């Protein structure tokens, strides 16, 4: 999965998540993206996948 | 022909290595019971390539082309050394002396200037084994030393150095020295380079050969103050072989 | 008449808000090019390897300078006195690195200012004036030629011309004292008398004319409104200013001819600055300030230091530190 | 911000020159 | 660059010639008193 | 550059306050 | 302080024999060192090879030794490297090489000894300054 | 983790004696008979494992070997320091008067 | 408090520029009558 596509699937680049007086670039908020950490898969003690 | 200084001066040709006719594709026979020498070795870089810093996510760095800003001051020349015949048959050139370093500054996109010591100091370059003649498919591979770009007396803008200079940041008398140590403490690096020299022209009669080279080495680290870059250098070379 | 005559008449019109003139035809383009380049380089130019040792100096605001530290940096010592137009470089990037903007700015500026001087003559001719204002201006112009052209010629490199910056000017002055002991040169001492005396006589004349303004106004309005532009008469009493100043010193140490007095005001600073411009121009050829180092010695031969020896210890401190990476051999011969 | 401040002040002066030359109080012979 | 050099050579040359010719165009008579 | 960020407001008021003073005196002069 | 015969007393030879000089001789040897030598040796240094000075301690450790008049006079007749192993009249002014260093042509043997005594006397007067260079100006 | 290699050398025998592997050739002026002839040979044949390897230099003369012996007490050897021997600094290290 | 630094300059100008404009027009109004 290219990182670029994974970075679109992230609510921090959703334009509807800002504030009127929260100024500046998006990078001033969550920071400067460096790397995709990987896709996280959750499982319980019974090995069911969880979302 | 026989040109004179006054013919060349100011033209840029003094920074060019000599060349061989398109019709020099002979071979220089190598007499194992003989001793040989490179009487002049000339290297003339034509392109300077710098490895870009693949961001944390990385994937793979590339070698990006660069712009030269220091003019026709780049060539290595008058380099001499003995050409030994090894007993597996190979040839080994051992640099003795010559004008074997040029400081060069190239510029990357964005405006980052990358100085380097383009060099083959202490070059040792060998052929494959069982080489009875030098031909238009003969390659040498070698390695050289790359000393620090500045030497030990060199003083930074705040007067700090290795063999001379302030040992602290005297303009910030009561700063914590600990955050400044990497810039206060100068370090002299010595690293190794690698070079291939691919013979492509041979005048069996005169002992002149000519070809292309590629070398890989590090750039300046500013006596330890920052990380160097990997540089790939490409160009052409000329050499005359005399029996010793 | 015909087209070339309409043009000639426009160029030399005394009715243009700013006089153009034939000198203006060269002055305008050369000053414009010098000014535009200087403004852009001062703000944005990247670092320049002034001394030719691959040790670039940052002179521009965007690379970490302020108004006081910023400069357009002189061109590389590697270039010496070679002409380095843009078209001689393999790329703007190479031209910026080696300090090309400096050559471009100062050549266009010396040209432009040489023509500014001619323009002052030219207009005075069209106006029916006497012609020697331009002579007065030759003193400042000569000085600019010295630091930007003559000194680099003698020393063999534009890298030793004066930087185009506030702090760069200071650098140039400190190195100069170290290498020529300019303080101990009589032409520079004549320059100081020129400008000190000019400031003095400037304050004196102004004070003395202001002291003798004719009451032509009330206490609630500016005295200045007592003078009307183009008025036939004079608005101060020169005879009273002589009466004051003649008594301040003595009667004949004071001027009572308005023309002799104003000629003196012109000549004092102009002559002195001529000398200090000639001082830079001759120190350019290493005819340096007086050297009295170890000039006094005692009966045995011990050196008995003077203030000249104390100056020399400051000079030596400048000598051994300046361009600290640029010398490989013990003498700094240019 | 400092670069912008220096350049802004320098630019106001240049504009001051323009008005002071071309929009001066004309000297008249009264 | 080649293109730059030529354009500057022509610009300079043009301005130089204006200067020379203008002063040859009877400059001594362009004054407010005597047309010699 | 790690400058004094109070420098900006000092410079701005250094300019605005006295300039405004001048402008105010000039404009009321032109209107009488 | 004054110029006394004790100041003006210097080794004549390595033997420890000595000679005493007159004010007049010392000053002769100053005029003459200025005429023939100071261009390179001003204040006891050597501009064309700073590594070698004219400090008496340096002259002493030279081979042959030169912290005395005779060995200095010899040096000005037939100069050698610091270890004595090479002669250097081809590149150093000397009576041997008066053809190529014309300034040496008209030097009488008493001129040489004046130069030698000046050299040997001056560091007794100036101390560190002599041969010390710009640090001591 | 970071030190000035040159200052550290001052704490070794380089700081007391002539280091045959490191010291600049002008220091041989300190002792009678070494400069310039033998200093040139010591340096040219430099990196020695022990001071007494200096007596094995090809072609010394018998008077030279004796001068070396007279001055072994003034010599030392320490590991070659790159910052002191690069740049031809053993021949000219930027210091004059 | 960790507060927006430019808030200060913004507030000062926000007050000063509009206020100065009104005063300019007031004073030159009074100087007419
Ligand atoms: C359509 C106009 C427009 C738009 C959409 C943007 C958008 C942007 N600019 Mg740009 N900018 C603009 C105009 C614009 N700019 C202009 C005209 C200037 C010159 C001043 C600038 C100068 C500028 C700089 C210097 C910077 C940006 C930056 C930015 C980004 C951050 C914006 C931010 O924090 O908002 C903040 C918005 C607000 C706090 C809302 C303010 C609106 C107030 C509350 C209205 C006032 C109400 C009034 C008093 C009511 C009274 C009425 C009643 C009395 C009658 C964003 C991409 C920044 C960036 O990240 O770039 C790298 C940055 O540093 N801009
Ligand atoms: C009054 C106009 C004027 C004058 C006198 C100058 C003067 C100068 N300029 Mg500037 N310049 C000007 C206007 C002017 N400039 C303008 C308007 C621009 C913007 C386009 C520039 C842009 C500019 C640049 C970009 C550069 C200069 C440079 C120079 C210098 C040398 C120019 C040169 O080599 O030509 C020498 C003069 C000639 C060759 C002509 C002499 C006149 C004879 C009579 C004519 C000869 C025939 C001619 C060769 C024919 C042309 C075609 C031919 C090659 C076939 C000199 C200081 C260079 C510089 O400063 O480098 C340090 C440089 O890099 N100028
Ligand atoms: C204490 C006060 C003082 C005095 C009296 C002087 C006097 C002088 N200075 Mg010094 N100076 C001073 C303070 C002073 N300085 C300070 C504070 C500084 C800054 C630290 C300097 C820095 C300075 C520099 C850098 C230089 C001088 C120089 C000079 C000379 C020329 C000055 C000149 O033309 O003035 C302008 C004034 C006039 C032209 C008016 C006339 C003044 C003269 C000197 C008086 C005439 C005396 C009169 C003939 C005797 C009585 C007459 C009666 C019988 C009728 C003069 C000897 C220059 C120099 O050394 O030349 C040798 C020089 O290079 N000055
Ligand atoms: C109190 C101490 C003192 C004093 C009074 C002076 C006085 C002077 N010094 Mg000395 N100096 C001193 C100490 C002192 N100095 C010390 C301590 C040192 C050693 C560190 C020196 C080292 C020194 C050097 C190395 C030099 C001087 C020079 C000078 C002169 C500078 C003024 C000048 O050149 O006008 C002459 C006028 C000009 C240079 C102006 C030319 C203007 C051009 C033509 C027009 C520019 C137009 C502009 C760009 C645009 C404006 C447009 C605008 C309206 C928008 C003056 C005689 C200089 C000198 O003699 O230069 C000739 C010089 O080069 N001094
Ligand atoms: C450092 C001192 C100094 C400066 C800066 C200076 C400046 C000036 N003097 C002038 C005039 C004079 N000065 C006079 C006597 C004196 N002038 C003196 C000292 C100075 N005079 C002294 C000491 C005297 C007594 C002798 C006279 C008699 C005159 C005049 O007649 C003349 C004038 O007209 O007075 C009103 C003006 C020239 C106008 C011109 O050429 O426009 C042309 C150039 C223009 C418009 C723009 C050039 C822009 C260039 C390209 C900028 C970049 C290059 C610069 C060199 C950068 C320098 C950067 C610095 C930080 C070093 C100008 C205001
Ligand atoms: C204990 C006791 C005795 C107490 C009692 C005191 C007492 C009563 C004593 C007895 C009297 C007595 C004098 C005793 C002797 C003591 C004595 C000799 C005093 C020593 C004083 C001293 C040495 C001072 C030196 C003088 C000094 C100030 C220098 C003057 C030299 C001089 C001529 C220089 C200036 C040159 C000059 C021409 C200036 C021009 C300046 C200038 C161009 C101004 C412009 C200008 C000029 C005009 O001209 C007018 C017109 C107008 C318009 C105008 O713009
Ligand atoms: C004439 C001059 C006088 C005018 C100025 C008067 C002062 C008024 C200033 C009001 C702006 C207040 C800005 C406060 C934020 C600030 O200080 O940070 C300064 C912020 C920039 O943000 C800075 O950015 C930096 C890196 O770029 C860092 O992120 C800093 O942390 C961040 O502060 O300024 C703005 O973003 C400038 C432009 C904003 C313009 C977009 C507005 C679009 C909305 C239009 C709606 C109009 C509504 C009209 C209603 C009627
Ligand atoms: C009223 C309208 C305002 C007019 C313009 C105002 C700006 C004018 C300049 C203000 C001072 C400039 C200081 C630089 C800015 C700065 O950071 O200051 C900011 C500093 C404050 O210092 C701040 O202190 C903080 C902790 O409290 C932090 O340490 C900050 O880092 C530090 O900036 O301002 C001063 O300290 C106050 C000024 C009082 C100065 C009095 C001494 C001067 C008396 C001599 C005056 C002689 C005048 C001679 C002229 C003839
Ligand atoms: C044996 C040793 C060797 C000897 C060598 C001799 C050298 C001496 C050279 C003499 C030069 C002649 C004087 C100069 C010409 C002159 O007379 O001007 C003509 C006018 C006429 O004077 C005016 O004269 C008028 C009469 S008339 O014009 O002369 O006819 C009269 O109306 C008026 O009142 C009066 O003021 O002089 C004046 O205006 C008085 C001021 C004089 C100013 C001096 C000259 C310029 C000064 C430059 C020096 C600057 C110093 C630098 C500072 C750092
Ligand atoms: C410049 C060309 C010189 C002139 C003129 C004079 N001397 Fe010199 N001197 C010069 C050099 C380059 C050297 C080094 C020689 C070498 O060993 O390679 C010297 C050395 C000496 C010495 C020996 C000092 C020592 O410490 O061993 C002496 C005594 C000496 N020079 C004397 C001398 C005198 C008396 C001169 C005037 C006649 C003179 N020199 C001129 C360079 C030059
Ligand atoms: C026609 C005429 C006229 C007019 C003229 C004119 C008006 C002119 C103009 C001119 C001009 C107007 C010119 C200009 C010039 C310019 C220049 C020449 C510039 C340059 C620049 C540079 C080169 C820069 C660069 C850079 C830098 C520095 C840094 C950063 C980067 C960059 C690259 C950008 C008159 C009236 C006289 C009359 C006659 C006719
Ligand atoms: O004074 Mn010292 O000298 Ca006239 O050059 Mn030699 O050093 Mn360097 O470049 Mn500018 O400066
Ligand atoms: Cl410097
Ligand atoms: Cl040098």
């Amino acid at each position: 999965i290219p990182e670029k596509l994974a970075f679109y699937d992230y609510i921090g680049n959703n334009p509807a998540k800002g504030g009127l007086f929260r100024t500046g670039p998006m990078n001033k908020g969550d920071g400067i993206a460096q790397a995709w950490k990987g896709h996280a898969v959750f499982r319980n003690k019974e090995g069911e996948e969880l979302f | 022909q026989t040109l004179t200084y006054d013919d060349i001066v100011g033209t840029g040709l003094a920074n060019k290595c000599p060349t061989l006719d398109d019709t020099a594709r002979g071979a220089y026979p190598i007499d194992s019971s003989q001793t040989y020498r490179i009487a002049r070795l000339c290297l003339q870089p034509t392109t300077f390539l710098v490895k870009e810093e693949p961001k944390n996510k990385r994937q793979e760095a590339e070698f990006v082309p660069t712009k030269l800003v220091t003019r026709e001051t780049t060539s290595l020349d008058q380099i001499q050394g003995e050409l030994k015949v090894n007993s597996d048959g190979s040839l080994t050139f051992v640099e003795e002396d010559g004008i074997d370093f040029q400081p060069v500054t190239v510029q990357m996109a964005g405006g980052e200037r990358i100085p380097l010591l383009f060099t083959v100091k202490n070059l040792v370059a060998s052929t494959q084994p069982n080489v009875t003649s030098i031909t238009t498919s003969t390659d040498f591979k070698g390695e050289f030393n790359v000393p620090s770009y500045r030497t030990a007396n060199f003083l930074d803008p705040k007067g700090r150095g290795l063999a001379s200079g302030y040992d602290s940041a005297i303009a910030l008398p009561q700063a914590k020295e600990e955050e400044l140590a990497r810039a206060n403490v100068k370090r002299f690096s010595l690293t190794k380079g690698q070079i291939s020299l691919n013979v492509a022209k041979v005048d069996g009669r005169t002992g002149e050969i000519a070809g292309t080279f590629e070398s890989e080495q590090l750039s300046d680290d500013d006596m330890g103050a920052h990380e160097p870059h990997e540089v790939k250098i490409q160009g052409v070379f000329y050499a005359s072989i005399e029996p010793a | 008449a015909n087209l070339w005559e309409r043009f000639c008449n426009w160029v030399t019109s005394t009715d243009n808000r700013l006089y153009v003139g034939w000198f203006g035809v060269i002055m305008i383009p050369t000053l414009l090019a010098a000014t535009i380049c200087f403004v852009i380089a001062f703000i944005a130019a990247p670092p320049v390897d002034i001394d030719g040792i691959r040790e670039p100096v940052s002179g521009s605001l965007l690379y970490g300078n302020n108004i006081i530290t910023g400069a357009v940096v002189p061109s590389s010592n590697a270039i010496g006195l070679h002409f380095y137009p843009i078209w001689e470089a393999a790329s703007l990037d190479e031209w910026l690195y080696n300090g090309g903007p400096y050559q471009l700015i100062i050549f266009h500026f010396l040209l432009g200012a040489s023509c500014y001087m001619g323009r002052q003559w030219e207009l005075s001719y069209r106006l029916g004036m006497r012609p020697w204002i331009c002579v007065a201006y030759s003193a400042p112009l000569a000085s600019a030629f010295a630091v930007f052209l003559i000194y680099p010629i003698g020393q063999g490199s534009f890298s030793d011309g004066m930087p185009l910056g506030i702090s760069g000017t200071f650098n140039f002055m400190i190195v100069f004292q170290a290498e020529h002991n300019i303080l101990m040169h009589p032409f520079h001492q004549l320059g100081v008398a020129g400008v000190f005396g000019g400031a003095l006589f400037c304050a004196m004349h102004g004070s003395l004319v202001t002291s003798s303004l004719i009451r032509e106004t009330t206490e609630t309005e500016s005295a200045n409104y007592g003078y009307k532009f183009g008025q036939e008469e004079e608005t101060y009493n020169i005879v009273a200013a002589h009466g004051y100043f003649g008594r301040l010193i003595f009667q004949y140490a004071s001027f009572n001819n308005s023309r002799s007095l104003h000629f003196f005001l012109a000549a004092w600073p102009v002559v002195g600055v001529w000398f200090t411009a000639l001082g830079i121009s001759t120190m350019a050829f290493n005819l340096n300030g007086f050297n009295f180092n170890h000039s006094v010695i005692d009966a045995k031969g011990n050196v008995i230091n003077t203030w000249a020896d104390i100056i020399n210890r400051a000079n030596l401190g400048m000598e051994v530190m300046h361009e600290r990476n640029a010398h490989n051999f013990p003498l700094d011969l240019a | 911000m400092e670069t912008i401040t220096y350049v802004f002040i320098f630019a106001c002066i240049i504009a001051l020159f323009f008005f002071a030359i071309f929009f001066r109080e004309p000297p008249r012979i009264t | 660059m080649e293109t730059l050099k030529i354009t500057v050579y022509i610009v300079v040359t043009f301005f130089v010639l204006l200067f020379v010719f203008g002063f040859l165009s009877g400059d001594p008579a362009r004054n407010p008193k005597r047309k010699d | 550059m790690e400058v004094n960020q109070l420098g900006l407001i000092a410079t701005a008021l250094f300019v605005l306050v006295p300039s405004v003073f001048l402008i105010i005196l000039y404009v009321q002069t032109e209107s009488q | 302080a004054e110029l006394t015969p004790e100041v003006l007393t210097v080794p004549l030879n390595s033997e420890g024999k000595t000679i005493t000089l007159t004010e007049k001789q010392y000053l002769e040897g100053k005029r003459l060192f200025q005429y023939a030598c100071a261009s390179c040796h001003v204040g006891g240094i050597t501009k064309t090879n700073p590594s070698l000075d004219l400090r008496t301690e340096t002259l002493a450790l030279a081979t042959p030794p030169r912290d005395n008049i005779e060995g200095l006079v010899d040096y000005m007749k037939n100069p050698t490297t610091y270890d004595g192993e090479q002669e250097i009249a081809e590149v150093h002014p000397s009576l041997r090489s008066a053809d190529i260093f014309p300034k040496m042509r008209n030097l009488t043997e008493k001129d040489l000894v004046a130069i030698a005594g000046h050299i040997l006397v001056e560091p007794k007067i100036l101390g560190d300054k002599w041969g010390g260079g710009k640090v001591y100006y | 983790e970071l030190v000035n290699v040159v200052d550290e050398k001052l704490g070794t025998a380089y700081g007391e004696k002539i280091d045959l592997n490191n010291t600049n050739i002008a220091a041989f002026i300190q002792y009678r008979g070494l400069y310039p002839t033998l200093a040139k040979l010591i340096v040219k044949n430099a990196p020695y494992e022990s001071v007494e390897d200096v007596l094995n230099i090809p072609g010394l003369t018998e008077r030279q070997k004796q001068i070396l012996r007279e001055n072994l007490e003034h010599f030392t050897v320490t590991e070659v320091e790159t910052a002191l021997v690069e740049g031809g600094d053993r021949y000219n290290n930027g210091l004059y008067k």
